[PDB]
């Protein structure tokens, strides 16, 4: 599914990344236009063999087991496919992870070359939520 | 299966520094954060802290800088080390997943000048009622099984109770008449903490 | 740092019936509430995550909803099973908090007591000391009197008492009550008497010279 940005805006508050670990909604909008263009199927392969999955880019060396990811630690990590569904809840409970590992939203280098100290709002600007 | 296991000493003097280890095992592990909740007396659960799977730790400001995690991801190990406790730190420590799906039993700690003492088993012979007293002991806790847990139901082990530095409680069974005393009826102790096992077998008179 | 408040603390049920536990906190938490069951002599067991999403192993009858601030665990049909205690935990924000839990107390019909009594053993005599012991077994409610005579005589002084926590089966309550003597004072005595009360007692005893 490709999300509208107002549809999204609304979907991740209704998620609860609103201010989870002090970042504002648009942060999260602002880091999905960036990594996948509002689309949950989006998969983009790395050089180091891994692969990003879905709205927010999850990597399969620390987070998702896509089965050909070189050094990857837990194959019982959830499926990297489980990442890619119309219905965000997998995406945004390994994003809220990620976030709570030690680099906030640095961990997302779209985010952080493209959205941080950035107006974020604009991202949720026009929408009704 | 993924398991959660905390030991370390169970008794800590005022001033001295509180030291856990947790073992993580199990075929079924999952890239998580590893995290210290402690529950008081009182039932107030506080979540103490973190090491993220990244090796980041993350630490209660409540806990006023005393608080130390490391971690050792070759033996699946993680550590707290808590400074300068006071009895306000009497507790049951818990190592969990950040998930929350796995928390280790607990392991009760106390913080105390008292000395180490074994209990005292003592059996209380008179549907047939028995019981055991375990006495004074220190600190807490004590298990009591009877026929290695077989007895399952009948049994109620009742909370302990402090008087002077040495805590005493008491458990029952009830079995069928025919069962006892025909056939025996024991009352295992563990106090880990002095290394004392007892088997206490409860007879006629 | 975010305060959960789980009001009432305690809160008791008829099983078959509905009950709403509910934790407000004291900023949006958007759906950053998880639910924790906790029994005494166990770990806390995760019940709902997010405010909503299902775990796997929990019965269906546990659900959650809310969002923001106000926040409701659900439990349809109350078992005898569903005695403890719960508790809300917010993961929004470091450092993630709790609330002070909410204590359910299983409603059932009256029950007396089994009382049974046991003199000081050999054993203890032999160490110095004396405790008298009596077992109150499977009652129902929780606050029963209980009552101690010496040679006829009532004793208050040396006694403890300790219940233990609603049974998960029966929701019946047990407690031991303990009277702690000299061995002199055990001597000097024939008759021990241990008398339950309920808001007509159950009386047991024993004599010394039997
Ligand atoms: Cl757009
Ligand atoms: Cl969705
Ligand atoms: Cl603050
Ligand atoms: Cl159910
Ligand atoms: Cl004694
Ligand atoms: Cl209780
Ligand atoms: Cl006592």
């Amino acid at each position: 599914k490709v999300f509208g940005r107002c549809e999204l805006a609304a979907a991740m508050k209704r998620h609860g990344l609103d201010n989870y670990q002090g970042y504002s909604l648009g942060n999260w909008v602002c880091a999905a236009k960036f990594e996948s263009n509002f689309n949950t199927q989006a998969t983009n392969r790395n050089t180091d063999g891994s692969t990003d999955y879905g709205i927010l880019q999850i990597n399969s060396r620390w987070w998702c087991n896509d089965g050909r990811t070189p050094g990857s630690e837990n194959l019982s990590n959830i499926p990297c496919s489980a990442l890619l569904s119309s219905d965000i809840t997998a995406s945004v409970n390994s994003a809220k992870k990620i976030v709570s590992d030690g680099n906030g939203m640095n961990a997302w280098v779209a985010w952080r070359n493209r959205c941080k100290g950035t107006d974020v709002q604009a991202w949720i600007r026009g929408c009704r939520l | 299966d993924v398991q959660f296991q905390e030991s370390g000493p169970s008794l800590v003097k005022p001033s001295q520094t509180l030291s856990l280890t947790c073992s993580v095992t199990g075929d079924s592990i999952t890239s998580d954060h590893w995290s210290w909740i402690r529950k008081f007396p009182g039932n107030r659960l506080e979540y103490m802290g973190y090491v993220s799977y990244s090796g980041n730790t993350f630490y209660n400001p409540s806990l006023k800088s005393r608080i130390s995690i490391t971690r050792d991801t070759s033996k699946n190990q993680y550590y707290l080390d808590l400074n300068s406790v006071t009895t306000e730190d009497t507790a049951t420590y818990y190592c969990a997943n950040w998930d929350g799906d796995y928390w280790g039993q607990g392991t009760l700690v106390t913080v105390s000048a008292a000395k180490t003492t074994p209990p005292s088993v003592y059996p209380l012979a008179p549907m047939v009622t028995l019981g055991c007293l375990v006495k004074g002991y220190f600190p807490e806790p004590v298990t009591v099984t009877w026929n290695s847990g077989s007895l399952s139901s009948g049994v109620h082990t009742f909370p302990a109770v402090l008087q002077s530095d040495l805590y005493t409680l008491s458990s029952s069974v009830t079995v069928p008449s025919s069962t006892w005393p025909s056939q025996t009826v024991t009352c295992n102790v563990a106090h880990p903490a002095s290394s004392t096992k007892v088997d206490k077998k409860i007879v006629p008179r | 740092d975010i305060v959960l408040t789980q009001s009432p603390a305690t809160l008791s049920v008829t099983p078959g019936n509905s009950v709403s536990l509910s934790c407000r906190a004291s900023q949006s938490i958007g759906n950053n509430l998880h639910w924790y069951q906790q029994k005494s002599h166990e770990s806390p067991r995760l019940l709902i995550k997010y405010a909503s999403q299902s775990i796997s192993g929990i019965p269906s009858r546990f659900s959650g909803s809310g969002s923001g601030t106000d926040f409701t665990l659900s439990i349809n049909s109350v078992e005898t099973e569903d005695f403890g205690m719960y508790f809300c935990q917010q993961s929004n924000s470091w450092p993630y908090t709790f609330g002070g839990g909410t204590k359910l107390e299983i409603k059932r019909a009256d029950a007396a007591p089994t009382v049974s009594i046991f003199p000081p053993s050999s054993e203890q005599l032999t160490s110095g000391g004396a405790s008298v012991v009596c077992f109150l077994n499977n009652f129902y409610p929780k606050d029963i009197n209980v009552k101690w005579k010496i040679d006829g005589s009532e004793r208050q002084n040396g006694v403890l008492n300790s219940w233990t926590d609603q049974d998960s089966k029966d929701s019946t309550y047990s407690m031991s009550s303990t009277l702690t003597l000299t061995k002199d004072e055990y001597e000097r005595h024939n008759s021990y008497t241990c008398e339950a009360t309920h808001k007509s007692p159950i009386v047991k005893s024993f004599n010394r010279n039997e």
